[PDB]
């Protein structure tokens, strides 16, 4: 034998055929996950949980696929999520069809892959210009226009029944995090969920929701104007980096050691009382001795807090995190807190911090959600992340692309017209791109139960004469225009679908041979 | 096409996956089918460790027994979360989800798409909320009617146990929630009522106590067992061997210094004891008739127990953390951490303090308070599972009565709410509803699935569920034209109908609102799932 | 619609069938003929050397010409059987030059 | 959530049964499975095609480019391949020509249907698309025939039929292999001024006897038969006897005995002395009447006893075993005699005539030569092959069997005529099917347009196996038909193919009209079955 | 109480065996329901020997495929007896048996005893035989017309 | 006919879980199970009881 190698080496055209067949099977599973009528997929993890969603991102993430080429399709799910967050299912279906539709050849024509890649680069450039021409800008300051825009990703989800309520939650969450360009991030958006309740009763509340009850019974659970001060240091007695190792010669020295530990913690409590904070939040644990001198002055003690929640509390009340108690000043004390209350729920306690709402640092807010179970909460949370991500594209990119499969079909018509004018050896790879673009609107017909032969034939004819906004209706499976359909989608979602799908197809076409299990 | 992606994988889709949600929910509902109702069956669970769980609660059956089917896992997590917030509705949601899948499965075989079926569920459920406003009956808390709280509490009691334990536990739960209602109107369920398991006499001897009871007692014999007037001092500081901070230690030059340094250990202990003695010097008036007790949250050094014995001071150590918060509600005093600042105002008051020693364990009883702000319920049982059966029966009755005082409305039981929705959804004009065409069919599947619960109640009584509901529909026909508004229930004793308002059968408002909302989301997501696969790295 | 559980894919050829195509198969077929030729290279010429071959029956046979040498060993690879046919055809028709 | 419900249908049927149904798989999946064996036949198509080595479990190696022979020795688990395998078996049994065309055409009809099903076209309307397109294809093949010939006699007329078939298989030999078949056909056909009423012709008239060693150019045509046997009793008399009467006896030569088992019963010793000379004079009486009729050769299929061989050796009468019964009737057609199971005496009308018989070694082994010159032979001949390897001569015998199969398909019907080859006919059918779809509007236009696309594989395979670009020579071929001289454009295999146009009438490469009609009907029906099977049912092992 | 008789004996009583008869008949019907009608599916029977059989009739499908479920064996033997005398109706009987069980199983969950359910089948079947006499149309075969036999044979 | 359906949809619970109900004589078997240890304490009853 030689090295680590051989076994059965797949060479020739069958190595690329195995790459096309395996990657095509990735889009066939979520093929029914596209459209407003899309079904759901229940996943079984090795940990014992359950994941039920129609989003191709969460479906392809938990599924373990062992194959050199097929795993590259799994990586495309996080490309759409991390950059945008909407259109993850469209990219996988498009990229899966491009590899099959743009390269049936080399099984027949024996065309070299790089020759096809050179046509894919020119087809991607022309596809971007077509999307820019069919995109009509929309005002970002219109609240009525943003509500119908968020409902785009909602129409394919289960929250479409609450869409009227859901657009209220997604618009106020993005506008609050937006800081004046207008850069926002979801790290400050809280995904915390409340089990049980009514979805209509769920609302976005400013502030941070804590799961911890007040430590002492005499701590006031109702405060008109709370004053919050954040402390990273624990209120307990610090042992120090090096051992103290006190040598006690006389019996009176040992009692002084335990007496200072009471006075040393008391010294840190007296410095806190200088700013008389109503609510004191400590990142680490707190001793039962430190809470007494804080209760005498009116300070409130809480359980240890994670580092992630300390950053959101400082944004709401404007407080500054103060580690050193001696350096604590009135300038770093948080103010303008609306209400402090604690409500009883059987699972856990909940502490509410309300903002007085009245440029500076961006405000933080939490989204309360009342579902029917624990798994329903995780489904709506994934729906909110997809719905709120739509509002981030329109603010950075006011351009608005056509939806309902009109973007992909508009490109397929322009590619077919330039395919005959280009001629050359690249006409076949260039024209084959248009055949892969019409598969996305074709899926909308197969899920609706209509005839894709007669509908797509009239869709291409009415596209040139009628307008560029003509598309497939999801519910009725008919030919309608996106102007009267009332739903649109940002251009960033369509641009990421065309770029990621084509750039990934060029990687799989360059594969010659495949060797498995070389070494680790 | 999954076999090409993974070498070994299992998946079921379309008709294969459609039988997953329908059949798995059918076997789970059949287990709780005989559970529903006061005449329902009683199940006992015995694990491999030897423990015994005997209860009629459907939540214990789901948590103790593992479920391999992933479909019931979604139902088990939904039925468990229903009992968490509302304290009721575990077996109700299971019967709703399991039946609604079967009622909608017949039309799926007819060629109707699942989405337009689930779209009719939301249209039919929103009408149950609009009808819920006119269906509920308002109750004013200014009347302070005790009989109303008795009939509502018996709804959950007659289901779990028989009339023997119901008559005993009915005044106990009512007396527990009576102190919960205050001028502040805030109801705190955890601190006001507790469940303490102790094996004494028989389970039917369970009695109510108006003051906090603890699991600890005096270790020293000379400590008075019964103290007429005791002042409870709350101390969260522990007198005992400390962590000592890495254990530096003592170094003595001569043997005389060895014992001289050993007395320093009692210097810190006796320092805090002198403050308690100074506090006793204020209350020293009428010392023989009165008394002074100490309740500590943490263990107390046995070296210092002899100090409290000479002064006849009862000491309690290793108390629970939640019990420290209730000492202000029972006695009426305040909590004291540091012993440097002491005042007579923070001292509590108790009219009777006694301890009953049974076996090796000793329990301390406190009662006869001037204005007690909290009470307790002492659970007695014959066996280990008997303590858990009463624990699940009383706790489920707590949320049922507590939710009544939260809102001003109450929902009548005995299947009056499920039968009323059947005549409402079937006779409602579809032009008023947002559902048209095939979506009209999905509403009928939701209305028919609600009639199984009143029929399930009859299956446990032995009567024919079809014949007993024939007289219920005939009574509601003439009630509309007679200008008489009356709710018709189901009486399982005589196999005839009844009136939930006259019989006293009532159901909580938050239970049925969250059950239908919760059961709809579970069954809708299962009908919209056309494929079930298993993949992962293990 | 499916019968039960999951259904594995059906391989076209029977399990255990060795099939390979492309330019790599011809090179493997040529190397099979060259490896057989390596034994008959020193035998060519009046100064050539004999080859001693022992079969599975422990029957000693010594033959200088390549016609009988290929008859003693059992040839498996198909391309190597081609050199055996030309050695037996040269032996039966003429009988000289079977090695050349 | 750890274990799956296993489905309720798991208990139904058995675990060994596997199901492939619509939306459950197949649907251009199984079509992608046959592409592995389809590519196997694509490399074997044409004169530049590649042979394939197949080793059966028994160990016998068969090297040939014939799809019907390759798919026969291969064990294939995939059931839908057997639909294509059995489709190629019909082509070899009946016509015997076009087996490679059936497998390639039927495989491409399933490949062009990949786009049709992807567009949502149901398999019901796909079947109606190929059926109406197949009827229009057979009707247009008659007007394209310029090769109608009424002769079917002269040897030069077979250069447009037998020779083009031999051009594909063993392309290294053209005039050598064509002369062997053309001369064998001229011998088996009777000599007459005008022979009508479709004279009978069978594949048993031409035979192939393979002999190891010798160049293929040294091969010749023998009017008789060449069998490997051992003559006994004497050396032949060469031409001294000239034409000698040959008697073919079905039963062996020996004293006639009953079917039941007998034994000798001797009561006294007087019959023992006459028992030795009794069996001698009994069989001698029947052997004496044969020598009086002038019969120099006796053929007895069964074993002949030594007592019968003793007498026939002194009279100079040849004895030949011929153990096989199938080859027994072949020697009878050479001399033109009647097989006689009885012994009796030979009758003049039932005896044949053979010019000469000799025993020589073609490859080093002694064989008997039945060659008869100046004599009258009816439907008999043989072809002696000379080759260095046994596997190379295996496909040559199949090439000869395919060459004589074209004569059977030419002679039996009214005629097979001719068709332009080298990709000339397949391109002309593309323009006919394409224009046929635009004449009748409807949903079937999608299946008609894709039906003409599958015809592009045949002309490009000749270019692909020649090391040419299918994106240059093939597109330039369609422009050559723009407009007789436009029907003769075809694919060129040569270093001079850069122009991409070579006249077909120069080399006279033609195909049979009846072969293409039978090949399309089988290929279309084979691809129709794969698309008409909605659910697949397997079994354990 | 069956295991006391034999250790290896198994049984399913009351609804345990009732769910089997409804499921096994529905599973068998779901396979053969796609073969009903001129547009029905085509099944390919492949055994261990490699034989391929294409037929839409349920008589050949149930014969080549051995049925493990005892409930579907009654349906197979009933469809086989239907093909013996009438030469037709294999798929029809299979679709009716599974449907009669599913429709009656819905009433059993409502508290209806199976005895009165079997009464409604015999009373309604006898009324269907009386309607069969009035619904059928008598024809005259003495003319021996081709057009009448071509349409019946084509169906 | 060769093998039983073996209680379909039994995968809802682990294979170690068993269900016993008052029907099918299990309530009689439970009473009969008491008599196994009941007769053990009958011979131990009274002053003449056996240890
Ligand atoms: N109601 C609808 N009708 C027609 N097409 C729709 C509808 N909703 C979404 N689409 C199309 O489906 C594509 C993906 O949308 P969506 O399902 O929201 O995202 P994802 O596929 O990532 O879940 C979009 O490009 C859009 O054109
Ligand atoms: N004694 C009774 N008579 C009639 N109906 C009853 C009786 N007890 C309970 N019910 C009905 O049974 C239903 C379920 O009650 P319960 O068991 O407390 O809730 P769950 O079934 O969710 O645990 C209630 O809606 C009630 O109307
Ligand atoms: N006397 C000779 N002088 C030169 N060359 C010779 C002589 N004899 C044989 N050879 C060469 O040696 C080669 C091998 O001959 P040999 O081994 O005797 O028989 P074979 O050719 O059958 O192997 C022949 O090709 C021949 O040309
Ligand atoms: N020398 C040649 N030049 C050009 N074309 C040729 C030559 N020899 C054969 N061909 C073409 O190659 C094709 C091979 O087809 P073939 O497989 O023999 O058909 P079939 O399967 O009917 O026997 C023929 O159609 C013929 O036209
Ligand atoms: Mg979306
Ligand atoms: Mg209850
Ligand atoms: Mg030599
Ligand atoms: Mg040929
Ligand atoms: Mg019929």
């Amino acid at each position: 034998v030689f090295m680590n190698a051989s076994q059965e080496r797949t060479t020739g055209r069958q190595a690329q055929i195995s790459n096309i067949t395996a990657a095509k099977a990735v889009a066939d599973v979520i093929r029914t996950c596209l459209g407003p009528k899309a079904m759901l997929k229940m996943l079984l993890d090795p940990m014992g949980g359950l994941v039920l969603t129609n989003d191709g991102h969460a479906i392809l993430r938990e599924i373990d696929v062992a194959h050199p080429a097929a795993k590259s399709m799994l990586e495309l799910s996080r490309t759409q999520d991390e950059e945008v967050g909407d259109g993850t299912t469209t990219v996988i279906i498009l990229a899966g069809e491009i590899l099959a539709q743009c390269a049936p050849y080399l099984i027949e024509k024996n065309i070299h892959p790089v020759i096809i890649i050179q046509a894919l680069k020119k087809a991607l450039t022309d596809a971007l210009e077509v999307i820019k021409q069919v995109s009509k800008p929309v005002d970002v300051e219109n609240d009525a226009a943003m509500k119908k825009l968020i409902q785009a990703s909602i129409g394919t989800k289960y929250v479409i029944h609450w869409s009227e309520k859901m657009c209220e939650l997604a618009l106020d969450a993005v506008k609050t995090v937006r800081k004046d360009f207008e850069i926002d991030i979801k790290r400050y958006v809280r995904v915390e969920k409340i089990p049980g309740g009514d979805v209509l009763d769920s609302r976005v509340l400013k502030g941070v929701l804590l799961n911890k009850d007040v430590v002492h019974p005499k701590m006031s659970r109702h405060i008109e104007n709370p004053r919050v001060v954040l402390l990273d240091c624990p209120l307990e007695y610090k042992k120090g980096e090096s051992q103290t190792n006190i040598e006690i010669e006389k019996e009176e020295d040992w009692n002084r050691i335990l007496q200072i530990e009471e006075e040393q913690v008391q010294l840190m409590c007296e410095q806190i009382l200088a700013v008389r904070p109503t609510l004191v939040i400590t990142e680490k644990g707190v001793s039962d001795l430190a809470q007494h001198y804080l209760l005498k002055g009116g300070c409130s003690v809480l359980r240890r807090v994670k580092k992630s929640d300390n950053n959101r509390i400082a944004r709401v009340t404007g407080a500054t995190i103060v580690n050193r108690v001696e350096d604590l000043k009135e300038s770093d004390v948080g103010t303008n807190c609306g209400l402090f209350k604690v409500e009883m729920i059987g699972d856990e306690y909940f502490s509410f911090l309300d903002n007085c709402k009245e440029s500076g640092l961006q405000k933080a807010c939490t989204i309360m959600l009342r579902g029917g179970s624990k798994d329903i909460l995780n489904e709506i949370d994934r729906n909110l992340q997809d719905a709120m991500a739509v509002a981030r594209n329109v603010m950075l990119s006011p351009s608005l692309s056509p939806g309902g499969g009109a973007t992909e079909m508009a490109v397929s018509v322009k590619l077919a017209e330039k395919a005959k004018q280009l001629e050359g050896i690249q006409q076949w790879p260039y024209q084959a791109v248009a055949d892969a673009m019409e598969c996305i609107p074709r899926t909308l017909i197969q899920n609706a139960g209509g005839d894709p032969i007669r509908l797509l034939s009239q869709l291409r004819a009415k596209h040139a004469q009628g307008n560029f906004t003509t598309g497939i209706d999801g519910d009725k499976g008919k030919i309608v225009d996106m102007v009267s359909y009332g739903i649109w989608e940002p251009e960033v979602i369509k641009q990421q679908s065309v770029k990621t799908a084509i750039e990934s197809a060029c990687l799989l076409l360059r594969v010659d041979d495949i060797v498995s299990g070389v070494r680790k | 096409s999954l076999q090409l992606l993974n070498p070994k994988a299992e998946s079921l889709r379309r008709d294969a996956a459609l039988k997953v949600n329908v059949t798995s929910a059918e076997g789970l509902q059949s287990v709780l089918e005989t559970n529903l109702g006061p005449k329902g069956t009683l199940k006992m669970l015995v694990d491999g460790a030897g423990n015994i769980k005997l209860t009629k609660d459907g939540k214990v059956l789901l948590t103790e027994m593992q479920i391999q089917s992933p479909t019931a896992v979604l139902i088990a997590r939904a039925a468990a979360a229903q009992d968490e917030i509302t304290g009721d509705g575990t077996t109700t949601v299971v019967c709703l989800v399991g039946e609604l899948l079967r009622q909608a499965h017949r039309f799926i075989q007819e060629g109707v798409h699942p989405r337009i079926i689930t779209d009719g569920f939301e249209i039919a459920r929103k009408e149950s909320m609009k009808f819920l406003d006119e269906f509920k009956i308002s109750k004013t808390n200014l009347s302070n009617d005790r009989e109303f709280l008795l009939q509502v509490a018996r709804s959950s009691l007659l289901t779990k146990v028989d009339a023997d334990l119901t008559e005993v536990l009915t005044p106990i739960v009512t007396d527990a929630v009576l102190s919960v209602y205050d001028a502040q109107a805030d109801n705190l369920d955890l601190h006001m009522v507790e469940i303490m398991q102790m094996q004494h006499l028989s389970p039917k001897d369970t009695t109510f106590i108006k003051g906090l009871v603890l699991d600890h007692g005096g270790r020293h014999p000379d400590m008075p067992t019964r103290v007429k007037n005791a002042y409870v001092l709350i101390l969260n500081v522990s007198l005992e061997y400390e962590k000592t901070e890495v254990n530096s230690g003592f170094f003595y030059s001569s043997a005389d210094q060895r014992d001289k340094l050993a007395a320093s250990e009692r210097k810190f202990v006796d320092a805090k004891l002198k403050k308690i003695i100074d506090l006793k010097n204020e209350v020293c008036g009428m010392d023989p008739d009165k008394g002074f007790v100490i309740i500590n949250q943490k263990g107390i050094d046995p070296m210092s127990l002899d100090v409290f014995a000479k002064h006849n001071i009862l000491a309690l150590r290793r108390a629970k953390r939640r019990n420290m918060e209730r000492l202000q509600l029972v006695t009426g005093g305040e909590a004291q951490n540091s012993v440097e600042d002491l005042s007579p105002q923070i001292l509590g008051f108790s009219g009777l303090v006694y301890q009953e020693t049974i076996g090796e364990e000793k329990f301390t009883y406190v009662t006869e308070n001037t204005d007690p702000k909290s009470c307790t319920i002492l659970i007695k049982g014959s066996t280990h599972y008997a303590l858990a059966q009463t624990k699940d029966a009383v706790r489920d009755g707590l949320r049922a009565v507590a939710n009544v005082l939260k809102d001003k409305n109450i929902i009548p039981g005995a299947g009056a709410f499920y039968i009323a929705l059947s005549r409402y959804l079937r006779s409602a004009n579809m032009n008023k509803l947002g559902a048209k065409g095939k979506t009209k069919t999905g509403i009928e599947a939701f209305a028919e699935a609600l009639l199984v619960i009143p029929k399930t109640l009859v299956k446990n009584s032995g009567f024919d569920p079809l014949d007993v509901l024939a007289m219920v529909e005939d009574e509601l026909d003439d009630a509309q034209d007679s200008d008489e508004t009356r709710y018709v229930g189901v009486d399982l004793n005589i196999g005839d109908s009844c009136d939930p308002t006259i019989e006293g059968i009532w159901d909580s408002y938050r239970v049925l609102r969250n059950a239908i909302t919760g059961a709809t989301g579970i069954a809708s997501n299962l009908l919209l799932c056309d494929e079930l696969l298993r993949a992962g790295r293990s | 619609m499916n019968f039960g559980s999951q259904t594995p894919t059906i391989v076209v050829l029977k399990e255990g069938t060795d099939a390979s195509q492309g330019k790599g198969q011809i090179i493997s077929n040529i190397n099979a003929c060259v490896a057989v030729q390596e034994a008959l290279k020193p035998t060519l010429g009046p100064l050539g050397s004999d080859i001693l071959i022992v079969t599975s029956n422990q029957k000693t046979t010594i033959s200088n010409d390549g016609a009988t040498i290929l008859k003693l060993l059992d040839v498996v690879h198909p391309a190597a059987k081609t050199l055996v046919d030309i050695s037996r055809a040269q032996d039966a028709e003429v009988g000289d030059g079977t090695t050349s | 959530s750890l274990r799956l419900p296993q489905n309720p249908n798991a208990g139904l049927f058995k675990q060994g049964y596997n199901s492939y149904s619509n939306a459950d798989g197949q649907i251009i999946k199984s079509i992608a499975a046959i592409r592995e064996l389809h590519q196997m036949c694509l490399t074997s198509m044409g004169p530049c095609g590649r042979n394939k080595i197949i080793v059966n479990h028994l160990g016998k190696i068969i090297i040939t480019n014939d799809a019907a022979t390759m798919l026969r020795e291969l064990d294939i688990v995939h059931p839908a391949v057997k639909v294509l395998v059995m489709a190629t078996e019909q082509q070899k049994i009946d016509m015997g020509d076009g087996t490679n065309l059936v497998m390639i055409l039927a495989g491409e009809l399933l490949n062009v249907s990949e786009k049709l099903i992807s567009m949502g076209l149901s398999a019901v309307e796909i079947i109606q698309g190929y059926n109406m397109a197949r009827k229009f294809t057979l009707k247009e093949l008659d007007e394209m025939v310029v090769g109608e010939i009424t002769d079917k006699n002269d040897k030069n007329e077979l250069l447009k039929m037998i020779k083009p078939v031999i051009s594909s298989k063993k392309y290294g030999s053209e005039d050598i292999l064509s002369e062997l078949v053309s001369e064998a056909v001229s011998h088996v056909l009777p000599v007459a001024q005008q022979a009508g009423e479709i004279p009978y012709f069978n594949v048993d008239s031409i035979r192939v006897v393979k002999i190891m060693g010798g160049s293929l150019s040294n091969s010749t045509v023998i009017k008789g038969m060449v069998f490997n046997r051992e003559p006994e009793g004497h050396v032949k008399s060469l031409s001294e006897d000239k034409k000698h009467k040959v008697a073919v006896f079905t039963c062996p030569l020996d004293i006639a005995n009953t079917e039941t088992k007998g034994t000798v019963l001797l009561h006294n010793a007087q019959e023992m002395l006459d028992f030795s000379k009794g069996e001698e004079k009994q069989i001698d009486a029947m052997m004496k009447e044969i020598a009086d009729m002038g019969v120099e050769c006796i053929v007895a299929g069964a074993g002949v006893g030594e007592l019968a061989l003793h007498y026939l050796n002194r009279y100079g009468i040849l004895v030949l075993k011929v153990p096989s019964k199938f080859e027994l009737r072949r020697l009878c057609r050479v001399c033109g005699a009647t097989p006689l199971p009885r012994l009796g005496a030979p009758t003049p009308e039932e005896l044949g005539l053979v010019e000469t018989v000799k025993t020589m070694e073609i490859g080093g082994d002694r064989v008997t030569v039945f060659k008869q010159e100046q004599g009258e032979i009816s439907r008999t001949s043989t072809i002696i092959l000379r080759g260095a390897t046994q596997n190379n001569l295996d496909d040559i015998e199949r090439a000869i069997d395919d060459g004589v199969a074209a004569v059977k398909g030419l002679m039996k019907p009214s005629g097979g005529k001719l068709l332009p080859g080298a990709g000339a006919t397949e391109i002309e059918l593309i323009s006919r099917i394409t224009k046929y779809g635009e004449r009748t509007p409807g949903l079937l236009q999608l299946a008609i347009k894709q039906f003409a696309v599958a015809f592009e594989v045949v002309p490009r395979t000749l270019a692909e196996t020649a090391g040419l670009d299918v994106n240059e020579v093939l597109p330039n071929l369609y422009a050559a038909h723009n407009v007789t001289d436009h029907l003769y454009k075809g694919v060129d295999i040569d270093g001079e193919s850069d122009e991409g146009v070579k006249d077909i009438r120069e080399e006279n490469i033609y195909d049979m009209l009846a072969t293409k009609k039978f090949a399309i009907n089988v290929a279309t029906e084979a691809a129709t079955t794969v698309l008409s099977i909605d659910q697949i049912i397997m079994a354990k092992k």
